[PDB]
RNA sequence: ACCAGGAGUGGAGCCUGCGGCUUAAUUUGACUCAACACGGGAAAACUUACCAGGUCGAACAUAAGUGUGUAAGACAGAUUGAUAGCUCUUUCUCGAAUCUAUGGGUGGUGGUGCAUGGCCGUUCUUAGUUCGUGGAGUGAUUUGUCUGGUUAAUUCCGAUAACGAACGAGACUCAAAUAUAUUAAAUAGAUAUCUUCAGGAUUAUGGUGCUGAAGCUUAUGUAUAUGUAAGUGGAGCCGUACCUGUUGGUUUGUCCCAUUAUAAGGACACUAGCUUCUUAAAUGGACAAAUUGCGUCUAGCAAUAAUGAGAUUGAGCAAUAACAGGUCUGUGAUGCCCUUAGAUGUCCUGGGCUGCACGCGCGCUACAAUGAAAGUAUCAACGUGUAUUUCCUAGACCGAGAGGUCCGGGUAAACCGCUGAACCACUUUCAUGCUUGGGAUUGUGAACUGAAACUGUUCACGAUGAACUUGGAAUUCCCAGUAAGUGUGAGUCAUUAACUCGCAUUGAUUACGUCCCUGCCCUUUGUACACACC
């Protein structure tokens, strides 16, 4: 009968993720969408490291990539009706909304 | 059994099936050098069917005895070939149907109070063993 | 059809630097494919800052 | 289309995506004063805010550059005709920006060295832009055969510390000429404060500004009435 | 859990030291919380004292920590 | 850089790297620091650039067959390495891009890094550079950019010979310690009780106890277990609670409901599981008048103060001027040079890059009782894992093994996985004896991955046990969770680490200095030094 719906975020940048539970979760719970609070994944760092000189002739240097990548959680428990308006708004760049129908 | 260190714990449970006709014996227990690392047989089958004491704990806290799960992480510290020390699987064999040696599914029908508890009875006598 | 050998299906030959074409210094499996020194220029704004 | 793929394989599909995108946008906008591309996600469709200074050559006669991004990218990525969407918009204050002006300079070039005609005016433009720093440098042959460098500049650059990941801008340019290659590189300081600053950070790197001890009447006579 | 087959086993001692304070410190009394740290502290083998000493990350151009392998005929 | 050491290599065998050797070729770039398990250079083919055989063709205006077949394809026997109708003995054929000698562009891992772009390397672990405005000089050039004190410092007082300067340094960004005091969990769970997984008699015993309990076998049925009697045997039996343990939900708890079942709506504890915890998303965070017979009133160490905090502490970052450093073989970066139906291009079949009297470097297991074995106990963390590619593997099962079969999980806080890592801890076998130390060495089969394994793709067994007993002169590395011992992940990867990056574990000795040593920084002074003491 009644629904409930579990929406995940992921980004990169924690600040659009400080952006998107600014406003996300305060037009909600004004219609009590029983956000269960901002649900902190743990975050996805990706590491990579490689030379730096092409043709790697002298002083075997390295150089290290980092990468970081982080979500946070917000299940809901409502029919697919009221959550419609919340897909539409707020959007935010690079972070990323995954809700299936089917 | 969480009571007091299984050293000699394992020792009297080995001889008990052992005693109790439950032996259940390889027809290899002198041939196989348990894992791909010994250089000798071991000296005899005593640890073959020992680790139902570990178990004991792992039905606990690991998991259901599945054997790919129980025969990696245990019994391995070996030296293998000279370039250089790695690690291995232990490769059981025929402890695989030592359930028949004990007579999402389970593992044990009888290490749950019925015959764990045995050992436990066994080392409530192993207090009194050790009461003086 | 003809003249043509070569089973490309195994080995690296020859699933080989979909960022260059270029064999020899491939950066092969992280889902890039990158020829790792063409990876210095392209390094942004696929991510990848560096941090220590 | 969708897959079952990794998280971790797609966002560095988004990069790889990416960096593709923005070395053919090198290619065939530079006649243009290509700047940058923001490709952001919503529902339904995908965007491309594409950025370039020569915003009415861009769009052709009867729409007919449009079309030829979206025509592009579709048969490149193979991906929803309609759900990718690309907009061209204007480089506000694009000697600032100077990574077009590093482009512009290859337009040069072929004044004869242009130097004092062209490309020291380069420097003065990023003034007559209006920046704060700035630093322009070229390397190879010049009046013979042997590679030589100039580095014309004007202002303060960091280049170290935190904010020199972001202040500053380089962007290097190649270019081919008859001897045979002249490289461009270009390094600019920008005021990130005060003008407008609508989304740069808001940045403060060094600076430590005072705020006046405001004095006060220290006495405050009562002066009291009863309304 | 972590640890090992030595350090795992130290952490154990700032567990039992810092329990009896907080049930003294809270529930009982303020000098009982005071006559279990004088008795301690004489020497006390800083069995309350946290301290950060982790691993340090490695260097390219070494094996380890900070060593490293040279003389390529210098 | 020593010193006080510690561990080392240089000795030994082996893997590689470079040479030299040779060869059809053993393709090559790189040669003091700043070439040498480098070029991410862990190669059967591919790579591959080299060597043999082959093979392919690519543009146009001209132009001449006309369309009486200009073509293009196979059989068939030759040529083959394979059917290359590439060629062809003889055959039919889609015929037209008029298949051109001719424009000449096209490719190139072909040449020059001493023609270049780019990046990178070292110069330099540094603390060092510059500019306007003055006085200094005819000028090169100085001054600012210093005497001293101090600093990691061109960092600061302070002489203050422009400064308000400017880059560098610092500042800044990234990492466990930090009140969960705030909201934060399909991670963990703390708990709590509901439980269920229940021994002790540790408990209280009610019934029972020598009367046959407990325990035991025989018979067959049921598909061997079980039932019972007999068999059998002489004290216990059986239930509960307390003590110690699985489990499931304990999400706005219970009982409600709507619901198939969560919630509130209905009340109760009014909290019949909350956030310690891992996770942050924050701000806290030695946040330093911290007192100290004041050093040039300022940067008087003191260890003293905290009691998450005596830096939680390493990295990244890096200026001016430069080098004929390295890279044309990373690139559609490129001048120029060279070549192009007869290729250096290109695809095929091979070969090689691995070959060896020898030299040299990085590095692996040793040379053993602190040890080699057997056992037992039983602690990680960084990570990684399959939808246009064969990943992670759970489970059963089979096999000395190697592996193989059958069936799952998992696109990943959720599954592999609580990855329950190694060395070490604990009893034994050993009894120092090139031994059981040490596993090179060669046979043999069994295997795996793949079209293909042959100074080998690797892997299993039972043989084979050499050198090797702490390594000469020389010589490297490093100061706290560090050195070293000890694993593991990832990187390349059809299979191949024996190397490189990261990760954790075990955890020391010694210095807390100085300028003999090789050092390095614009202070003074010397010169007959240009390309600067080679």
């Amino acid at each position: 009968s009644v629904h409930r719906i579990r929406i995940t975020l992921t980004s990169r940048n924690v600040r659009s993720l400080e952006n998107v539970c600014r406003d996300l979760i305060n037009g909600a719970k004004n219609q009590n969408l029983r956000v269960k609070g901002p649900v902190r994944m743990p975050t996805k760092t990706l590491r990579i490291t490689t030379r730096k000189t092409p043709c790697g002739e002298g002083s075997k240097t390295w150089d290290r990539f980092q990468m970081r990548i982080h979500k946070r959680i917000i299940d809901l428990h409502s029919p697919s009706e009221i959550v419609k308006k919340i897909t539409s708004i707020n959007i935010e760049p690079g972070v990323e909304v995954e809700v299936t129908i089917a | 059994v969480k009571d007091i260190d299984q050293h000699a714990v394992t020792k009297a449970v080995a001889v008990f099936l052992k005693k109790t006709g439950k032996l259940k014996v390889p027809d290899q227990m002198d041939i196989v050098k348990t894992a791909k690392f010994k250089e000798l047989a071991p000296y005899d089958p005593d640890w073959f069917y020992v680790r139902c004491a570990s178990i004991l704990r792992h039905l606990y806290h690991r998991s259901p005895a599945g054997v790919g799960s129980i025969t990696k992480i245990y019994g391995g510290r070996k030296r293998n070939g000279v370039h250089p020390s790695h690690f291995c699987r232990a490769a059981d064999g025929a402890a695989r149907k030592a359930l028949q040696a004990l007579e999402g599914r389970k593992l044990s029908s009888i290490g749950q109070r019925d015959l764990d508890r045995i050992a436990n009875q066994i080392v409530f006598k192993q207090r009194d063993a050790a009461k003086q | 059809t003809l003249w043509y050998s070569h089973p490309r299906k195994y080995g690296q030959g020859s699933r080989c630097c979909r960022a260059c074409s270029n064999r020899h210094g491939l950066i092969r499996k992280y889902g890039l494919n990158i020829c790792r020194q063409c990876f210095r220029e392209y390094a942004n704004d696929i991510g990848f800052k560096k941090l220590d | 289309a969708n897959l079952p793929i990794s998280k971790k394989r797609k966002f560095v599909s988004d990069g790889i995506f990416k960096a593709e995108l923005n070395e053919f946008l090198t290619r065939e906008l530079a006649e243009d004063g290509y700047s940058g591309v923001e490709v952001r996600v919503t529902p339904s469709r995908t965007e491309i805010i594409i950025m370039a200074t020569k915003t009415q050559q861009v769009l052709g006669e009867k729409g007919r550059r449009i079309r030829e991004l979206t025509a592009m990218v579709q048969k490149r990525f193979n991906f929803e005709t309609g759900r990718i969407e690309l907009y061209a918009e204007k480089v506000a204050a694009r000697g600032l920006c100077a990574i077009a002006q590093a482009e512009s300079l290859r337009y040069k070039l072929t004044g004869g060295l242009a130097v004092r005609r062209a490309c020291y005016g380069v420097l003065r433009y990023i003034m007559e832009s209006g920046a704060k720093g700035c630093e322009v440098v070229v390397s190879g042959k010049l009046r013979g055969q042997r590679a030589k460098s100039m580095k014309f500049v004007d202002g303060l650059m960091i280049h170290s510390g935190d904010p020199c990941n972001d202040y500053v801008e380089t962007a290097t340019r190649h270019v081919l000429l008859r001897q045979g290659v002249l490289g461009i590189k270009v390094k600019v300081m920008l005021p990130y404060d005060p003008k407008n600053k609508i989304g740069p950070k808001k940045p403060l790197p060094d600076n430590v500004s005072v705020v006046e001890p405001k004095e006060e009447k220290i006495y405050e006579t009562p002066e009291t009435e009863y309304k | 859990s972590g640890g090992g087959h030595v350090a795992q086993i130290y952490a154990i001692r700032q567990a039992i030291s810092k329990a009896l304070v907080a049930f003294y410190q809270k529930y009982v009394d303020e000098a009982s919380k005071k006559e279990i740290k004088d008795i301690l502290v004489q020497y006390d083998r800083t069995l309350l004292v946290g301290d950060p000493r982790r691993c340090e990350p490695k260097k390219f151009g070494g094996p380890g920590a900070r060593a490293r392998y040279q003389k390529s005929y210098r």
